[PDB]
Formats: structure tokens, C-alpha cells, sequence
């Protein structure tokens, strides 16, 4: 009895995600693609890198 | 303190049957309402149900 | 309308009971979480986590009582 | 709409006891910030600062003793 | 009246021995949280709440021994 | 896949509550390790070091009280 | 990214409550030591160092006392 | 050829089948652990694992043995 | 053949293998200290000897004992 | 067998709540719509929004 198994696979990942946070005045805060709290000094972004 | 409310709800079950043959129909279903502070989170919600 | 038995009710006695101590708890620990150290915020802390574990005793420990009152009845049919 | 327990009255009992101490020892810290070298300042701080360290160790204190006795009472139903 | 079980009698017992405790140990309380820094008040405290810790850990062990002498004679009817 | 429990979850809050905490006192050391008789650096490093030592206590301690509220409930199904 | 724990809150509360000392000490001294011998110059120094030595002390102090006292809640946790 | 598994069998499976890496991950935390026993850090994490760990067997366990009985229960009013 | 070994003295002699002279290095640090006890070197190097074998033998005697209970547990349930 | 759901709903809330306590000169605490009077020392009334 013949038992026969082959298997092909491609992949590919790349790009990026930003996000971030600016206080200004200390009086209005405002952020960029961010599901918590910042604390405010601000001025202060992250780009995630892939690939 | 002085304060009013109003509220109307109207609600039609429509099933059909063969003569001479019992039948059931049964629902339920839930709506929710958002909670003040979307940061703080939460919902609230009531089932409402018929048979 | 799902079915749900006596010990069920029970339970849910509880958690009807303390209206809103899980949130309470959840929010406790993210605002202490923020300032590890701020003498307010464990003094909050400790009084909602000792409240939770209490609750949590209590529930069970009657849930297990009841299931024992009934299973002594039920083994007198045979 | 609060909730609050048994241990939750204890403790806000002393909050509700020391009626603004909370403000005052920030407010003579913040004086004394401005001139570290004064006395008058320094002898105000110095007895504030001990009233606070004894308040919040006579709270937790009695909120774990009642934790406890809880605790065991509750070891018995089962 | 209502209903009272013998294990209910045993209880009130320890309730009708200590007299006042249940109250002195709250007014002890009332007043030491006015100014927690006065060792006269301390020291009077210390001593109305081990009292009072005594005083429910006897009462729950000995309820538990009565229901368990009771649960073993009722086990041999059958 | 970075499977996490409860307790992992919880931990995991103090990691994220307390941002840069873990690298800033390293480099507090690293800086004053060069130049231990700068009182600047020494003030700023007995702060780091505290709020380290507040943070870790903090975070045993609370795991392992949810610990001991997980097992007392598997405890009953028996 | 600049976290800061309360007792850090604390400290810099006096750091920038001495508006300048830092500098204004910085000053004086390399001007005594360009030409000592100065009574102008001495007389300026001494003040000067003298306070900043109170300044530096004051808020070590302060902050070892605030961590002992959240040391002691704490340790109530378990 | 492959095991008969019972019913039983299949409860366990559940949370074998759920922890999915648990297993393993004690055991890494474990190794590098023992390798530098003072770093807090190592310390902090090795302590949740364990204690998941500790959880996990306890609940398998004990859920197992209540299905037993109801079985063996129902069997005896066979005679 | 090697005297036999269960799951716990694997578990502790791991933590004899990963710190692999430790048990050496403070006896000779203390003879080089005892040699003379008014050196500060060498009273800063056995500081930090001694520290790092009181936490390891410590945190083997915990982690072997969480390692009984767990077992214990389980073995009841047979029954 | 088609199976069809709809749904449609619209939400608006809006105005202000008043509240609070006032110590008087070590004479009097007075308080409004307080269910059980906090009865903080000094003054601030609260004014609480949403729209």
C-alpha cells in the first residue's frame, strides 16, 4: 500500500500602523488610533513596522 | 423636584395554521442602551419575550 | 426564557444583591494600576477586594448546603 | 448610584471622622515647598504629617481585623 | 413569638450573656475616629474589639458542634 | 499563541499601568553608577528604586489573593 | 512615555518649588572660587550652601516617610 | 489502533484541549528561572504560571470524579 | 541504574544545575574573608555571595513543596 | 426560505442636573438633591452635562 503527501505554501506580510497622542495647552488632549488613557505630555507617535 | 413620563409599546405576532392542527410561535429579544462615559465601558440591556 | 432551577435562584440572589461590585472592582484596580502608589487608592483597594472575597465565600459555600439538603430527600424514594 | 458594604462603612467612617486633614497636609506641604527653611512651617508640617501616618494606619488596621472575623464565620455554614 | 429552634436559644444565649458590647464597641469607634491620636482612646478600643472578636468566634464553634451532634443522631432512624 | 489566564490578565495590568518605570530605573543606575557623589542623581535615584518596590510588592500580593478566592470555590463541587 | 509615581510627584513638588537654588549656588561658587577671601563673596556662600543643604535633606525625608506608610497598607493585603 | 476514549475521556480532553500551551510555558519559565533565581522580573511571571498551573489540575480533577458518581448511581438501579 | 529519581528530584536538581558553581564560590569567598575580616573588598563580595544563596536555596523549597500539594490533590480523588 | 430582519432606531438626550452641599460659616450645612447628605466641607455646587 502507497501512502503519498506533498504540501506548498507562500506568505507574505508587510506595511505598518501608526498611532499616537498630542496635549496641547494641557487643556485639550487628543489621540490617534488609541483604546486607553494617555498621559499627557504628548507629542508622542509609534509606527509598527512589518515585513 | 418634579418630573413626567411617557411611554407606548405595540407589538403583533402573526403565525399561520392548517385547520384542526395546533401550532406554537415563540420569540425573545434584547435591546441595550449605552451607558454615559463611553470610556467607562458598559451596557445595559432587557429581554423581552412572547409565546 | 431559559430554564434555570432553584439553586440558580439562590445564586443570582447575590449577584442581585451587590448591585455593582464587579464594576467596582474593575475600575478600582485600572485607577490603582495607573499610580501604584497613592495612599487614596489603596485604601479604596483593600476595602473593594476584602468586600469581593466575601461574597464569592458566601455563594458557594450556600449553593453546596442546598445541594446537600436535597440530594438527602431524593435518596429516600428508592 | 454607590454601593458600599459593611468594611466600606468602617473605613469611610474615619474619612467622614478627619475632616480636611487630606487638604490640609497638602496645602502645608505646599507652603513649606516655597521656603524649606522656615521653622514655623517646618513645626506645622512636622505635626500634620504624623496625625496623616497614624489615620491611615489605625483604618487599615481595623478594616483587616473585621475581614477576619468574617472569614471565619463564614467557614461554618459548610 | 415566632418560631425558635433550640440551636436559636443557644445562640441568644451568648447575645443575652454580653449585655451592651454590641454597642459599646460602635460608640468606642464613633469617638476614636474624632481624633485618632489620643492613646486613652486607642487603648479602650483594643480592648472592646478583641472582646467582641472572642465573643462571635465562640458563638459560630459552638453552634457547629450542637448541628453536628443532632445531624448524627437523626443519621440512625433508619 | 501567548495564551493568558485570569491571572495573567491581572499581572499583565501593572506591566502596562506602569509604562517605562522598568527601563527608567535602569538607567537611573546606569547614569549613577558613574558618578555616585552627584546628589542630583542620588535624589532622583532613591525615588526610581521606591516606586519599584511599591510596584512589585502591589503586584504579588493581589495575584495571590485571587489565588485563594479560585480554589476555595473548585474546593465545593465535591 | 515619562511616567511619574506619586512620590516622584512629591519630589519635584520642592524641585520646582526652589525656583533657581540649583543654579544660584552654581554661581556663587565659582565666583568665591575665582577670588577668595572675598567677605562679600563668603557671606553669600554661606547662605546659600547652608540652604541648600536644608533643601535637599527635607525632601529626602518626606519621601522615605510617604513609602513606609503605603508599605503599611500593603502589607494588609494579604 | 488509536486510544478508545470513553467520556470521560473526552471531559479531560476539554481542558487539556484548552490550556493550550499552559504545559509548556511552566516549563520554560522554570528553566530560565532556575538559571537566574534573583531576577524579580523572572521571579514576577514563573509565580502566575504556577499558579495557573495549580488551578488547571485541580479543576480537571475534581469535575472528573462528580461525573463517576452520577454514572455509578444510575448503574446501581439497574438490579 | 543512576539511583532512581522521581519528577521532584528532577525538579530540585535542576535548580543545582543552573547555578553551576554557586555551592563552591561561597566557601571559597568566606575562606578568603575569614583569611581577613577587615578587608572592604572582600566584605562586598560575600554580601552578594550569601544573598544570592539564601534566595536560591529558599525559592527550591517552595517551589518542591507546591509540587506535593499538587499531586496530593489528584491522588485523593482515586478513591 | 428567506429569512428578513429590520431595524431602526434613533436616541437624543439632553440638558443639565444640579447638585450639591455647602457649609455655612460653621452655623449651617445646607444641600440640594442630595439623597443622603455627603455634606462636604467649604463649598462647591456641581453642574453635570451631557448632550
Amino acid at each position: 500500500l502507497w501512502i503519498v503527501d506533498l504540501n506548498k505554501s507562500d506568505l507574505e506580510r508587510l506595511g505598518t500602523s501608526w498611532s499616537g497622542s498630542i496635549t496641547i495647552g494641557d487643556k485639550l488632549g487628543v489621540s490617534l488610533n488609541q483604546s486607553s488613557i494617555s498621559t499627557l505630555d504628548g507629542s508622542r507617535f509609534i509606527a509598527a513596522v512589518n515585513a | 423636584l418634579e418630573e413626567k413620563k411617557q411611554a407606548t409599546v405595540v407589538s403583533r405576532p402573526v403565525l399561520l395554521t392548517q385547520e384542526n392542527v395546533p401550532a406554537i410561535f415563540d420569540n425573545n429579544r434584547t435591546f441595550y442602551t449605552k451607558l454615559i462615559g463611553e470610556r467607562n465601558v458598559a451596557l445595559e440591556h432587557v429581554t423581552y419575550g412572547t409565546m | 426564557t431559559p430554564w434555570s432551577g432553584y439553586l440558580d435562584d439562590v445564586s443570582a440572589k447575590f449577584d442581585t444583591g451587590v448591585d455593582n461590585l464587579q464594576t467596582q472592582v474593575t475600575e478600582a484596580l485600572d485607577k490603582l494600576a495607573a499610580k501604584p502608589s497613592d495612599p487614596a487608592l489603596l485604601a479604596a483597594y483593600q476595602s473593594k477586594l476584602s468586600e469581593y472575597n466575601l461574597y464569592r465565600n458566601a455563594q458557594s459555600n450556600t449553593v453546596k448546603v442546598f445541594k446537600d439538603i436535597d440530594a438527602a430527600i431524593i435518596q429516600n424514594f428508592r
